């Protein structure tokens, strides 16, 4: 039974939370935004983006080198990441450098310089990301998937944003976002490993306490999105392995379902041939694609946002020619969550999950991650008891019914990349949605 | 029916000594009567192989043990369609007829019988 | 990390608040301990096969059933198999180390079929990282055998099943085994190893054919699959200041989108290169690295002469607060190092298998710009110069004009 | 061979009473002037390809119909076409080489589909020999570029159709190139090459890029397919006792069934190996090597040590009768490859494009056992000893074990 | 017929100083009203391929000319299967119908045709 997370508040409406583990020297500090690329509106998309480049060039106080030699010195190192829905700042350091994290995080937010000079020296750096995300061929099937699933709508935009428009990032546009975006009511500030709970609410006072606070002050993770099912297809014969992800709409985090889909997906579960147990695995997807070779990987998925999700699996595949073979196994398989699960899956699947939620906690930095995530979509942080119960809860007629809501007959977003000739069209694709014999 | 059956309910009867006083003598009858081993053949080249589990089976024989059997088939085939049998040392004796398959056969059975039985578990 | 002895194997564990306990075999059966190329990586990747109790499809189908993880790696020291489980199924994953360690069926089939598939998809994924290659040959140049084997089967010599199983008759013995338990009450494990691990073979202490020889040289693999360098220095004395020059001299940024402060780092700008100062202590001898990986032959080899120069320059003159960066630096290596579970394992097993008392990252010592200068001059000053270049390398450096 | 001068083309040919003639026109355009890697065999193998006026299709169907044959081959200095045919044929072959070097239409669908693919074939064949590849590796070593570039294209350095047609553009024209006519008439040779080779671009002298620099070390190449192990030393100023010092020290066997008595053949007794000593000169640098293949490591490791003593040996002491030998196999030798219209063309070549008087086999000069002596010695107490290995390279010797 | 015949009988016409006046223009009127333009193809796209001489053809395009083909033929088999007429861009201009494959095609029949003389030569 792990340590209780400790929640304070600040006065501005700044949320503090930690968990201190005794047995760890280092700590993770850093803050969770409930804001990301999803606040951005069209003209101004990579805004979110461009900041996070913007925030490591330099302060109000510490030049660029400063900042450089400051958090050399620390020790630790600092890392950032932008997505959909959500920012992040943190700083994993030792136990007794946190004072000088803190301090060296509330100064990147607050008083960054956003220089001029600074804004078009990055605007080239990020003109070549766009060109090298390229090679990144999971996150180019993900980012066509949210950008047909979610078409012409905020969650369907990317991250980086248009070329046209990092061209044209303003200092002005960057300071009107992070004025109305970073705002008290919409961060957390939290602690994992050797931190004190008492020692961090303190510096939060000494750092964070002139933060604007929003107008209207929405509790953490308050959000409508209208799925479309569609395909996108990149062929490319001169890669040898396709690339495929299926989805459909799926759940929220404050879902009703969203553990009801999480045993679903669990059922169909991952594969890996480089991993030596995956050929003994329990789940049939597994079993199917590894005894006929048609895949070199699957990933079951269970995305959520704050008022949608998607849900479905990524495969990657040399087998060119089967690729029609893995697709119907696969669709045929979502297929058995309305016809055919029973308590045999769903027992199993349970088993796998109540262990799979804590074990994936297993340093400060993940631990961290954990009570961000959960403090800016739920509010709360969920004990592990309250876990345990609502896995519980989750019976085969809750799981079969999910499905013959979500998946059975439904539209799928569907995105191809590589040596995908063998994929069939959208209209074959979407027949294995459900089975004629039922 | 599957080798691991057949094994195993040889097994029971080689165990009670009454049994095997009875069924061993008259196996040893039927054998020779049988008449592969006038073909040069062993027991185990008899055993149907176009099935997943036997072609997983002799894929796992050690190479010569393979090759040999191989040959074993297509002399065999060579006094069928010759309608001659074989003679000298190219009759199989008694103590020949080894059982090269079967130990392959049976770990090959095992564990699609465990995969048969643990896609079928229930937590309790 | 409480060390124990239970029935003749040393087990040490360390009690915590988590749900989530981790528990590793030791083995010493690292690749320097190697009877003939590649048998460690095979060995490794034959733990949890078939045993005699349980089979490979029925462990796997009941650890999903705990909802467990395995993880298995292979050192230039050890073997490392690693469960990672919730707290109350301790006593399970003890007999399954036991029946991997007592009773593995070692077949034909699953070293055709399983293991050595396997082993080479392991290797392929390592290697599409150049800079793995370069430091990979780096370490057969300077050592030759013993640390110069490679940790990795390879195709070119094939391991048999007779080479894994007299392997594994000399490594599964309770003289080369330790126990590592994280988050796992230490009177438990001892009690449950004891009654586990009994009937294990004594065995004898595995050793290194031959001693550890020092050698300079170059290696130079040609691939199409990327370009990096690196540039080795062979240590017949290991010290603890060569992490602080390692930590020092640095190379990877503390901060997104930035290049970084220390001299390695600054070596790189205006080239889409990066590099890594590293240090590896192996008991009797070390080897002091520094990696360059790139798109480009023609930067690599620029940033190369930049990296030889920072190193004579630090042999030179370090700044106090050069000098405190450096323990600061090293002091935070050496926490996340004790706290990622991959690594602690083998630091606590090094204690035990060898007698090698672990530093902890509290008493990590803090090296004066005198000490650290002296051992950055040493290595300017060394007679046995390392050279592994990869990629294109008929464009990249060599020994002589380094 | 009565060398002239004809349109600014040097013309050697020597009058035979034979019915078979052999034309070849050899080109300074061997690897140690190649731009790019492997662009000296592409050219050669772009060679009779199709022309302007005449495609390769035409050609070969023609040259059946004279029952003519064509050899073609590149060194490290140079590229030789050869053609063989019936004397009074000569007015063809001499427009047929002139189409080549004026018009050959280097198109893309030839390299791809002709030219890269026989290159392709024509190494693998060659790499098929262990000791091929360790002579090859042991140039690569002791001169890295220049002597030390690839003579053959190879997978990982792709030769581009604009590489050949600038190296073409080089190459093919009067400066580079020398005309040899074995049993032609000399006076009807260069009338002909008057009136066929006068629109051939002057261009200028193809030139080494950088001066050759002599380098020790080792190579170690694994290979699955055999063995073998080259000891070599570059040598700085090559001169002709190096001849005698390859034949002495010998290797092959003078008659069938037997060992020899050479000293590196009795190095063999009792191994099943065998053993050639060579001597490589490049007019500016030189390299003496001893090549070892065998099928195992641990004998050809026993035949190196005795390979290298016997070098040391002979710095000591040589007998009259074994220089008196000396002359004899080098007189032999250098007399047969006058003969083999292979390395007879390259040889008068040398004489023609470089300037490098030919040394006839009748004016071998006679070493003396001090001379020999002197330069075995010079060769044991080198300061730049290269290895090459090849194989099971983990069982072969190292230099510094030699 | 062949591409070198349509070649050869075209260079001819162009020669004549009265036939090109009289067939260069009826030539581009046909062309104009065959409409092929307004599904934004090339002449040679339409060039049939299921010969060895034009598979092979194909296979020596530079590989930009070749993925530019692909995107032609499948951009011309939706408009086709829409029943719809390119617009704006996609319209074939005059200046872009360029002959991109006549010269490969030409020297692949070019050696082709005299493989077939020489096949047929007599030694004089």
């Amino acid at each position: 039974v792990s340590p209780k997370t400790r929640t304070s508040n600040l006065k501005n409406g700044l949320t503090i939370a930690s968990e201190s583990n005794p047995l760890v020297q280092t700590a993770t500090v850093g803050v969770w935004i409930d804001a990301g690329s999803r606040n951005e509106n069209a003209y101004n998309n990579g805004t979110a983006h461009f900041f996070e480049h913007l925030a490591f060039k330099g302060t109000d106080k510490r030049s660029q080198h400063q900042l450089e030699l400051d958090i050399e010195n620390m020790g630790g190192h600092l890392n950032a990441y932008t997505s959909r829905e959500s920012t992040v700042y943190y700083a994993k350091s030792f136990k007794d450098d946190v004072p000088k994290s803190v301090e060296i995080l509330a100064d990147i937010l607050q008083h960054s310089k956003l220089a001029e000079s600074a804004i078009d020296r990055e605007r080239e750096v990020i003109t070549r990301e766009l060109e090298e995300v390229n090679k990144q061929y999971e996150e180019v099937v993900f980012d066509h998937l949210h950008a047909t699933a979610f078409m012409n709508q905020p969650l369907g935009r990317t991250i980086l944003g248009p070329r046209e428009n990092i061209q044209t990032i303003t200092n002005t546009e960057l300071r009107k976002f992070i004025t109305e975006n970073y705002t008290a009511d919409r961060m957390v500030l939290v602690g994992a490993g050797a931190v004190d709970h008492d020692a961090l609410v303190e510096l939060a006072e000494k750092y964070f306490s002139h933060l604007p606070s929003s107008q209207s002050p929405v509790p953490l993770g308050t959000p409508i999105p209208n799925f479309v099912g569609s395909e996108v297809r990149l062929r490319d014969d001169t890669m040898p392995v396709a690339h495929i992800a299926i989805a459909v709409e799926g759940v929220s985090w404050t879902s009703e379902d969203y553990y009801t889909a999480l045993v679903a997906q669990a059922i169909i579960g991952n594969y890996d041939r480089a991993v030596g147990t995956s050929r003994h695995q329990g789940s049939r997807l597994s079993n199917i694609v590894s005894e006929n070779n048609l895949a070199n990987s699957f990933q079951s998925f269970s995305t959520s946002y704050s008022d949608t999700g998607l849900w479905g699996i990524y495969l990657t595949s040399e087998n060119t020619t089967q690729i029609d073979d893995l697709v119907h196994f696969t669709l045929k398989e979502w297929n058995r969550l309305s016809t055919s699960v029973s308590n045999l899956q769903v027992e199993r699947a349970k088993s796998q999950l109540k262990a799979g939620l804590l074990l994936s906690l297993d340093g400060t930095t993940y631990v961290a991650e954990d009570i961000g995530r959960q403090l800016t979509t739920l509010g709360r942080r969920v004990t592990p008891a309250e876990v345990e119960a609502k896995l519980e809860a989750v019976t085969e007629h809750d799981v079969r019914a999910w499905a013959q809501k979500t998946l059975y007959d439904k539209d799928i977003a569907l995105v191809g990349l590589g040596p995908i000739e063998g994929l069939y069209d959208y209209n074959r694709i979407r027949n294995d949605m459900s089975m004629m014999r039922w | 029916a599957s080798i691991t059956s057949v094994v195993k309910t040889s097994e029971l009867i080689l165990k009670s000594p009454l049994l095997s006083k009875i069924v061993v003598p008259l196996a040893k009858t039927y054998v020779k009567f049988s008449g592969y081993r006038q073909l040069g053949f062993k027991m185990n080249d008899l055993i149907i192989e176009e099935t997943p589990n036997m072609q997983l089976a002799l894929r796992r024989l050690p190479p010569t043990e393979s090759y040999d059997r191989v040959y074993r088939l297509i002399r065999a085939t060579q006094f069928s369609l010759s309608h001659k049998l074989a003679t000298g040392n190219d009759i199989t004796k008694p103590e020949e007829d080894d059982h090269y398959l079967i130990p392959y056969i049976l770990d090959v059975e095992a564990e699609a019988f465990e995969k048969d039985a643990l896609d079928n578990l229930e937590v309790v | 990390f409480s060390t124990a002895e239970a029935a003749g194997v040393k087990v040490a564990a360390q009690d915590g608040q988590s749900p989530i306990s981790d528990l590793s075999v030791v083995l010493r059966g690292g690749s320097r301990y190697a009877t003939v190329p590649g048998v460690s990586h095979i060995l490794e990747k034959f733990a949890f096969q078939n045993t005699v109790p349980k089979s490979a499809l029925r462990f796997v189908r009941e650890l999903e059933l705990f909802g467990g993880k395995l993880y298995t790696h292979t050192t230039r020291e050890h073997i490392v198999l690693r469960t990672q489980f919730l707290k109350q199924d301790l006593p399970y994953f003890v007999d399954a180390f036991a029946n991997v360690l007592k009773e593995t069926k070692f077949q034909q089939f699953e070293l055709t079929e399983r293991v050595a598939p396997v082993a080479e998809l392991d290797l392929l994924k390592r290697e599409s990282d150049p800079a793995f290659t370069a430091l990979e040959a780096a370490h057969e140049v300077a050592f030759r055998t013993g640390l110069g084997n490679s940790v990795y089967a390879q195709g070119y010599s094939p391991v048999t099943l007779e080479d894994v199983k007299e392997f594994a008759r000399q490594v599964y013995a309770k003289q080369n085994v330790a126990v590592v338990g994280n988050n796992v009450v230490p009177a438990d494990l001892q009690q449950l190893v004891g009654t586990a691990f009994a009937d294990l073979q004594e065995g004898s202490k595995v050793t290194q054919a031959g001693t550890t020889t020092l050698h300079g040289g170059e290696a130079r693999v040609r691939t199409s699959t990327g370009n990096a360098l690196t540039i080795a220095l062979p240590i017949a004395e290991p010290k603890p200041v060569y992490h602080a020059l390692a930590s020092f001299l640095g190379g990877p940024a503390s901060m997104p989108w930035s290049v970084g402060a220390s001299p390695l780092a600054q070596a790189t700008v205006g080239t889409h290169t990066s590099v890594k100062a590293t240090y590896h202590n192996y008991g009797d001898a070390g080897l002091f690295a520094i990696t360059i990986k790139g798109d480009s032959p023609a930067e690599i080899s620029q940033v190369a002469h930049k990296a030889v120069q920072a190193l004579k320059d630090t042999g030179a003159e370090v700044t106090e607060e050069q000098a405190a960066r450096a323990y600061a630096k090293s002091k935070f290596a050496a926490a996340e190092a004790f706290e990622n579970p991959d690594s602690s394992a083998s630091v606590i097993g090094m204690e035990l298998l060898s007698g090698v008392s672990r530093i902890a990252p509290e008493n990590v010592q803090k090296f004066t710009p005198a000490e650290l200068s002296e051992a950055a001059a040493q290595l300017s000053a060394s007679a046995k110069p390392v050279v592994a270049a990869v990629g294109q390398v008929h464009a990249l450096p060599f020994a002589d004009e380094l």
